[PDB]
C-alpha cells in the first residue's frame, strides 16, 4: 500500500463471468492495495467493472477514473498507488536499472 | 460488502455521448462536397444557386 | 534514339491540345456541381 505502481491489466470479454479463476487473485491484489485506478473500454462494461470491484473488494477512496471508448474489444484497467504516507517515503532513483523493470509500466519480458 | 451504486453513471453516459459527438463531427468533417472556399468560377455559381434556389 | 523518340513523340494521338478536351469535362463538372448545390440548398 506504500510501494508505488501503475500496473496495467487487460480484461477480456467472456460470457457473464467477467474474470478468471486463473487470474483473479493477481488482479484483485492490485485493486485492493491501489489508490487510483482507471478503466478504458466500453461504457456499461467499465460501469459494471467499477460496480464489481467496489462491491467485491475495493474501498471507498479509490476515485475510479473512467474514460470510455467505442472500438475496444475488451477493457483495460490501470491501477496506480501513490504513496501519500508521511514518514519518509522516497522513490528509489527512478529505477535506471537493467535488472529490474521500472514500476510504472512493467513491460514484463520473462520466461526465465 | 455493500451495494451502494447509483447516480455516478449519468456523467459517464455524458462522456460516452461526448465521444459520440466527436466521432460525428469527424464523420461530418470527412466531406468533399460541401462548403470549402474555391475559386471565383466555383463560388459565383455557388452563390447564384443559393440565391435562385431560395427564390425557388 | 533521338530519331526514334522524334517518330514516337509526335503521334497523331498525342502531343496536342487536350485543353479543350478536359475543358469540356471541367464545364460538365461545374454544371453537375451546380445542380448538386441546387438539390442541396433547396433543403439546406
Amino acid at each position: 500500500k506504500d510501494t508505488p505502481f501503475m500496473v496495467q491489466v487487460k480484461l477480456p470479454n467472456y460470457k457473464d463471468y467477467l474474470l478468471d479463476n486463473k487470474q483473479v487473485v493477481l488482479t484483485f491484489k492490485l485493486v485492493h492495495h491501489s489508490k487510483k485506478i482507471t478503466l478504458i473500454g466500453d461504457a456499461n462494461k467499465i460501469l459494471q467493472y467499477k460496480n464489481y470491484f467496489q462491491a467485491n473488494g475495493a474501498r471507498s477512496d479509490i476515485d475510479f477514473y473512467l474514460q470510455p471508448t467505442l472500438n475496444q474489444k475488451g477493457v483495460v484497467m490501470i491501477a496506480s498507488n501513490y504513496n501519500d504516507n508521511p514518514n519518509s517515503k522516497e522513490k528509489p532513483q527512478t529505477f535506471d536499472v537493467l535488472q529490474g523493470s521500472q514500476p510504472m509500466l512493467g513491460a514484463n519480458t520473462k520466461n526465465l | 460488502h455493500g451495494y451502494d451504486v447509483s447516480g455516478a453513471n449519468n456523467k459517464q453516459v455524458i462522456n460516452e455521448v461526448a465521444r459520440e459527438k466527436a466521432q460525428l463531427e469527424k464523420i461530418n468533417q470527412y466531406y468533399k462536397t460541401l462548403l470549402q472556399d474555391k475559386e471565383q468560377e466555383y463560388t459565383t455559381r455557388k452563390n447564384n444557386q443559393r440565391e435562385i434556389l431560395e427564390t425557388l | 534514339s533521338n530519331r526514334a523518340g522524334y517518330q514516337m513523340r509526335q503521334n497523331v494521338i498525342s502531343s496536342e491540345i487536350f485543353k479543350n478536351g478536359n475543358l469540356n469535362m471541367q464545364a460538365k463538372e461545374e454544371e453537375v456541381r451546380e445542380k448538386l448545390q441546387e438539390e442541396r440548398e433547396n433543403e439546406y
